[PDB]
């Protein structure tokens, strides 16, 4: 019932959503590959239909932000029955793949939204 | 409203509220009983005279329903003042819990405390999550019991969950004995928890335990002091490391029981092989048990010896892991979508 799952995974594309005070919030189209080092994220691709889902955790992110975007990842891919394939991506290490879809490569920026804790 | 988050500590409850990232209430999980009403926690060990003490959840699992309704009156009224008949609550279980253990749990939550939503979680995920991961392997070790527990994309793995035959208690224990070999007799439960704040305060993992015992002996370097209740000062010695270096050599404790190091890696051996690598890449401590220094270059080296060499051996020491079951249940239950997991007092009503 949650909005952001019932828009999930419907066409193929690229879709952001930043863990915010508990919520899965989409990422304004016109930010993405620039990401919040104080942040962590919810990230799902999908092709014509497989998904890709990875959670990206910020240097800097708070504990409930890293640990809201595991459990809202698994969420996700049970939403999608199960479908998605799952990937851990730190800042700075992230896999090739994860930087392949962003066409001018990823970027971090300081700052982030406030914890929840 | 607002969750309520109950771990169901073998030795301490941790409880408290949703969003907070701490538990705010923790305290022990025994019953007092007139000898010739209940008291519980701090104020059952304030009267031990007058009381038969009893743990209702000794090694993890409830074995106990009466003294065990009692610990959650105390939870909800004494030290949270809290409605439960008014707020959807977490509860954690052990790894490997049986179902009947869930389903009388999940009745006295329901039909006695009425509580108006309840969802249930195993411990070790809740710890995995607070990792940040959704993928690992989990070593719990508490007061009780432990387990290593294979999580795979949100999901605990039930064929390859195993215990390791100790835990916090009997590292106490063993301490209690060797402190016998420098003339100490600690032998009351009184005397038990003052040894129990000496092996936290002074104990630690030698990174090479035969090479310690060599090097400790060298010197009086090892030796450490602690000040006892009566003002009275106790040295320590290589008992520092003695004590925990039961968890790697059980038979320290007379156990034919595996040790940590062994038994995460059957674990992990339980799944199958195309998912290892990312289990041992992924070795998460959680509990109060883990919290020795040494700990993680210590196990990191014991398990690269038994893995494989292809595999990338990777221990997780989160610095509050010996909470992180409660805080994952913090953030779980903050969660938008907390209110869709849970199940209903009226659901289960009419189930
Ligand atoms: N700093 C420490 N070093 C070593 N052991 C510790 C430390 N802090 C707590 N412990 C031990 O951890 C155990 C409690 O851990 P916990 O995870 O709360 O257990 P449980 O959940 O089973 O109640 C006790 O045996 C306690 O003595
Ligand atoms: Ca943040
Ligand atoms: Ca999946
Ligand atoms: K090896
Ligand atoms: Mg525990």
């Amino acid at each position: 019932e949650h909005p952001e799952f019932l828009k999930a995974g419907k066409e193929p594309g690229l879709q952001i959503w930043r863990v915010e005070k508990f919520d899965l919030v989409p990422v304004p189209p016109n930010l993405y590959g620039d990401f919040f080092t104080g942040d962590a994220y919810v990230i799902l691709k999908t092709v014509q239909l497989q998904y890709d889902l990875h959670y990206w955790l910020g240097n800097e992110c708070s504990q409930d932000e890293s640990g809201a975007a595991a459990i809202f990842t698994v969420q996700l891919d049970d939403y999608l029955n199960g479908r998605a394939v799952q990937h851990r991506e730190v800042q700075g290490f992230e896999s090739s793949t994860f930087s392949g879809y962003f066409k001018s490569g990823l970027k971090y920026k300081k700052g982030g939204v406030a914890s929840g804790f | 409203v607002q969750a309520l988050v109950v771990d169901n500590g073998s030795g301490n409850v941790k409880a408290g509220v949703a969003g907070d990232d701490a538990p705010r209430s923790v305290f022990p999980s025994i019953v007092g009983r007139p000898k010739n009403d209940a008291y519980v926690g701090d104020e059952a060990q304030t009267k031990r005279g007058i009381l038969t003490l009893k743990y209702p959840i000794e090694h993890g699992i409830v074995t106990n329903w009466d003294d065990m309704e009692k610990i959650w009156h105390h939870t909800f009224y004494n030290e949270l003042r809290a409605a439960p008949e008014e707020h959807p609550v977490l509860l954690t279980e052990a790894p490997l819990n049986p179902k009947g253990n869930r389903e009388r749990m999940t009745q006295i939550m329901f039909e006695s405390f009425n509580v108006p939503a309840m969802y249930v979680a195993i411990q070790a995920v809740l710890s995995l999550y607070s990792s940040g991961r959704t993928t690992g392997i989990v070593l719990d070790s508490g007061d009780g019991v432990s387990h290593t527990v294979p999580i795979y994309e949100g999901y605990a793995l039930p064929h390859a969950i195993m215990r390791l035959d100790l835990a916090g208690r009997d590292l106490t224990e063993y301490l209690m004995k060797i402190l016998h070999e420098r003339g100490y007799g600690f032998s009351t439960s009184a005397e038990k928890e003052i040894v129990r704040d000496i092996k936290e305060k002074l104990c630690y993992i030698a990174l090479n335990f035969d090479e310690e015992m060599k090097t400790s002996e060298q010197s009086s370097d090892i030796e450490k002091s602690y000040e006892l209740p009566d003002g009275n000062i106790i040295t320590v010695g290589n008992e520092r490391f003695r004590c925990p270096e039961a968890l790697f050599q059980p038979s320290f404790l007379g156990k034919e029981a595996a040790g940590i190091h062994t038994t995460t890696f059957n674990s992990i051996k339980k799944c199958d092989v195309d998912i290892r690598k990312d289990l041992y890449g992924n070795i998460v401590l959680s509990g109060g048990t883990t919290m020795y220094e040494g700990i993680g270059e210590r196990l990191t080296r014991d398990i690269t010896t038994l893995a494989p060499s292809t595999m990338k051996i990777k221990v997780v020491a989160p610095p509050e892991r010996k909470y992180s079951v409660w805080i994952g249940g913090s953030i779980l239950s903050s969660l938008s979508t907390f209110q869709q997991m849970w199940i209903t007092k009226e659901e289960y009503d009419e189930s």
